[PDB]
């Protein structure tokens, strides 16, 4: 069976996004054809005559549901079955319908949520809707759980008389509107004494499974309308089946033939490639407090550490930086020496001009070098501002991985927008494990559409969005192309140390035209297209090559003396040996090193005793 | 509209509003910026 | 019934334990006052006019039930509710009634198992019971699981026919004999399509939980008659509640306030003190080969092996050693470098004489020194034979722990019966973590009573059964009472090296009366009731104390060079200190060598800077 | 009774016997020894 289409949902509570039609276009552009909102559902500032019929598809919301400040007459949320309530509005509410009138005290009228049957966690708040019809009759006992029946705030005041009665066919007049299709379907309070949860009837043969959230169409666990905690292949589980089962007979643990990894609210066959795999059989985002993320054995793992594990910082939006929205000038200290951000990174224009609202001073551009030790982000990277004097993302030169576990808007994992930089300069970036890439709006940066991003993309379905940066020929005319010392693979900047691969060879972190063979100041050799210096004790060969390796063992001829296989500067004269006996040697004719006479303690300048006048 | 402590509340040149119905403060974001304080660019649509 | 009285259950398939009245007593001593047979239930060779009325208390057999070769009329197994079938008879059957007739064709007549409603695994077999009647009428489809409904082998013949038909209030005429309660109680095949497991009535409001095994008195998991897999102190669970719970919203693991450790078929709050604890929270007996057990914080965990982790050899009766029953000469080789036996140890008289029926050559007595490297046994140690020329248990000399995870008869973890040995000789045994001790029947064994076995035990409730050895008055009558140079704590032999503790002081392993502080051998110093020699550089004196500690910081006489805060035979001649040079130390008249300038780095055998020449 | 293929099957002086009904071979242990072939001493009764 096919997945349900998901949408991210908004998180801007009462904020208006432009005019009344700029706002409605964003609401429409987001929740069109959606069927499962992963975040919140916020319907605000919708004016009359607007057609909200694209909301007829949403079936469950994982956050809250806020309906405020509207003036439209009817909001057709008539397929919503569940509000999971994983996030509250005003700390207590998983459904708030507030102040839906215009100046004339005539606003929202028809909210026919005729399929809304359960609100997992949270209360409900209704207030100040002077034209709302047929909702004060609802019995909210069947919907919201009994733990929260005390935190509810229902204020109903129409008392104008623009409503019609409820079709006399449902218990106690409880109706969601007018019609034989539009009244409350009770599934919890009409249960028999033995039904553990929801029940599709009053007879004791109608109890649903203990994991059906809204209701059911059968007694089993594959007959739920919507699962309550976890979701197996087609059944509703309480917990994902463990990978290993205990054997009460042999007092050991046996492999489970259908053990699944718990990932999010589903049981999968195997964790996603970029997620950490614990031993409980669960895909997580960060190893435990006493564990550090162990290397890839094909997959990520958590290994226990001895004493201090390491220095790893929490990114923005997690841990102590839960409500900070940028890299303040006050929190920047806490990223002092950590080489792996365990979260996100936002750099917004607020950091650089300060924020008086949260009492934050302006950030100092020279302090951004604190991030030069970072080598791995496990979330995303969002750079919206950079100091204008700088012409490169200098703080992120040592960055190598972006894991992309949490993405921006749920899609992007690297975003560089509206900056003054001339080149990106992430010269050591190697991989982007998940999420898209947007680099657009930078009026000068053009060293950006040369990289082969498909090399960095760890998975499939990743794309790059690089538009309206600079010219693509206006900096190829002024010469802002890469150095001819770079492979056609790509280039991060104008230097030769800013290429993906080299044309000929390389001197460490920089590309060159040829190794220093034959001539040059330091003698070198070639292996894997790298230039390594010969041991200082290798004689500068003006004819052929000089050496065939790093060690003095590969020299063509030595510079001073020769102690056997090795090329030494001066023959040993005090080196520890066997039986605690010292070692003294001498240089003969061919500058060869030979051992002294055992007796010669103060060393010797010749063979045997005649050689050392002691 | 909104008092002295809420100057510089809306980022990216948004304008702060007072909602006398609810007694709250909200931002009227410019086109292209999202979030509660207009802090985020809308990367999913038009740069 | 806060706890059900358990018994171990026999394992004698068709063996007869002596005369017909000696067999009946073993059956009567094993199963008297039992309610849960932890093993098998075998009722064989029960003759006519014998009282089997002690069987009416059994409620659950965890293995198989074998009823064969009896000639008694009525076997009253009325309370038997379930046969878990953890072990089959003939690889197939969890219940077997076979050939219950004597020569006169008379025999079994009444088998009133009215409460037998479930057989979790295995089939049923009936054969050659030419007097058993009113049992072919049962419908075994309700009892035996549908997976094994094909292996069943049921053939009945009652040519005699001396009994009556079934009471009218019997379902389809199916009765367990004459009577109204003797009718069969159907709980699986009569019920509606809602009930997945068992049930109580034909109505779909009568389905039992899927964890109840026989039946139920309610719809909750807390209303089962017997549990199907596990038992959380009041409720039948599928698996024990985990210790950590996944969180689909933060993608991290959280502590479970109601997490239990699984220990057999029960979920407990903490593992026994001598069991291993895994990270799943499960009490195991010996964890996987990829890991190795280790003590930590009072409990016994096990960490991952690093390359070559030590050898842990299997025990008799587990793994590749299930066929075997002793250390027969075939498998003695597999125990070479073992420092722990994960399992048991059975040394039986059939090892030293060789078994034809299994083709094992007679073991060579000297071949037992291989066991002188074993240092602990996680199961038990059972010794029934030992070479006749020996005096003590020499092969088990470095044994230190007997954890007693699995025991013999479920009771004894150290059993040394009917040996010609003179002294025990286990002069390393420090703990017997569980199980009783029996050291009885040894024809001439002294010293076995001087040990207070309370000090060795680790759990309260462990007895000892040291009975009928060499007489305690006939031990001292020939001087066979251990040395007076030892504390009144015990002794495993006549030598001073066999005492548990001493009266004055110990010297490495042997206990002496003083650490020769004044005369004789190289004098030492006392610490922690030992004798420890100070390094022989410490010049000895024959007048009073000669040293205080190991190092030279506290000696009194130092004939060697007293190089300041220490002593040494010869002061250093270039030891690696600072300045990256051979740190020299010239010769002194007061044995206190000092350092000279870097100029004389040859031997600087003179004091001062200008005073070292060549 | 039982053939020479079963010599020494019953340990501790037990006598091997044939069960013509079930067509199998079993032991008759002496008093004090238990097990399928009389291999174990009965510890919890009479030492």
């Amino acid at each position: 069976l096919e997945e349900k289409k998901v949408c991210q949902g908004t998180s801007n509570k009462l904020t208006q996004l432009g005019t009344f039609e700029d706002h409605f276009l964003s609401l429409q552009r987001m929740f069109n054809n959606c069927e499962v909102v992963l975040g919140n559902l916020e319907i605000t500032y919708v004016q009359r005559n607007y057609d909200l019929s694209f909301l007829k598809t949403i079936q469950e919301v994982a956050g809250y549901v806020l309906i405020a400040l509207n003036t439209v007459e009817r909001i057709p949320l008539e397929n919503l079955q569940i509000i999971r309530g994983n996030m509250y509005y005003e700390n207590s509410y998983a459904l708030a319908v507030l102040s839906n009138y215009d100046a004339n005290k005539t606003g929202l009228k028809e909210l026919p949520m005729r399929n809304l049957q359960e609100i997992l966690h949270g209360a409900v708040r209704f207030s100040n809707n002077p034209a709302l019809c047929n909702v004060e009759s609802i019995q909210w006992r069947d919907i919201v759980s009994s733990d929260f029946l005390s935190n509810m705030s229902m204020d109903f005041q129409n008392h104008l008389g623009s409503c019609q009665k409820c079709d006399p066919s449902c218990p106690n007049g409880s109706c969601w509107g007018a019609g034989e299709e539009n009244c409350q379907k009770l599934t919890k309070i009409i249960c028999a004494q033995q039904c553990s949860g929801r029940c599709r009837g009053k007879s004791p043969s109608d109890c649903c499974h203990n994991q059906c959230a809204a209701g059911c169409t059968g007694p089993r666990e594959s007959d739920c309308l919507v699962c309550r905690k976890f979701r197996n292949e087609a059944t509703c589980k309480d917990t994902c089946p463990p990978l290993m089962l205990y054997n009460p007979t042999t007092y050991q643990m046996d492999v489970n033939p259908e053990g699944k990894y718990s990932f999010g609210a589903t049981c999968v066959k195997k964790c996603p490639r970029n997620y950490v795999v614990t031993d409980h059989g669960s895909c997580v985002r960060a190893c435990g407090a006493d564990s550090y993320e162990m290397e890839e054995d094909g997959v990520r793992k958590c290994k226990k550490c001895e004493g201090p594990c390491r220095k790893v910082c929490n990114g923005i939006g997690i841990g102590e930086f839960k409500d900070s929205l940028s890299i303040n000038a006050t929190n920047i200290k806490h990223f002092k020496n950590c080489t792996s951000i365990s979260g996100d990174l936002h750099i917004l224009p607020v950091a650089f001009r300060g924020d008086s609202f949260t009492h934050t001073p302006p950030l100092d551009p020279q302090e951004l070098d604190i991030l030069k030790t970072v080598k791995e982000i496990t979330g995303f990277l969002l750079i919206q501002a950079w100091p204008e004097n700088r012409t490169d993302l200098h703080a992120f030169e040592n960055l190598e991985i972006i894991r992309g576990r949490t993405k921006q808007h749920g899609q992007f994992s690297l975003a560089v927008v509206s900056l003054n930089i001339t080149s990106l300069g992430l010269r050591s970036l190697k991989e982007i494990s998940d999420g898209d890439v947007i680099i657009s709006g930078n009026k000068n940066l053009c060293y950006a559409n040369t990289i082969n991003w498909k090399k960095l993309f760890g998975t499939s379905g990743q794309k790059t969005k690089i538009i309206s940066n600079r010219g693509e020929n206006s900096c190829k005319a002024t010469g802002q192309v890469c150095h001819a010392l770079c492979s056609p693979e790509g280039c991060w900047g104008p230097e030769p140390r800013d290429c993906v691969s080299c044309r000929n060879v390389s001197r460490g972190r920089e590309c060159v035209d040829k190794c220093n063979l034959l001539e040059g100041e330091p003698r070198e050799f070639v292996e894997n297209s790298e230039c390594i210096q010969c041991h200082p004790e290798c004689l500068p060969q003006a004819m052929n090559i000089t050496c065939t390796g790093r060690g003095p063992d590969n020299c063509i001829q030595c510079a001073h003396y020769i102690d056997g296989p090795h090329c030494v500067k001066t023959c040993p004269a005090g080196v520890m040996g066997e039986n605690n006996t010292l070692v003294w040697k001498y240089a003969d004719a061919g500058h060869v090193c030979h051992l002294c006479h055992p007796n010669c303690t103060y060393g010797c300048t010749g063979p045997g005793l005649e050689g050392c006048p002691t | 509209e909104c008092p002295l402590s809420h100057d510089g509340y809306c980022l990216h040149d948004g304008v702060c509003m007072y909602i006398e119905a609810l007694d709250k403060y909200a931002c009227n974001c410019v086109v292209g910026y999202i979030g509660e304080r207009c802090q985020y660019r809308d990367l999913k649509w038009w740069e």
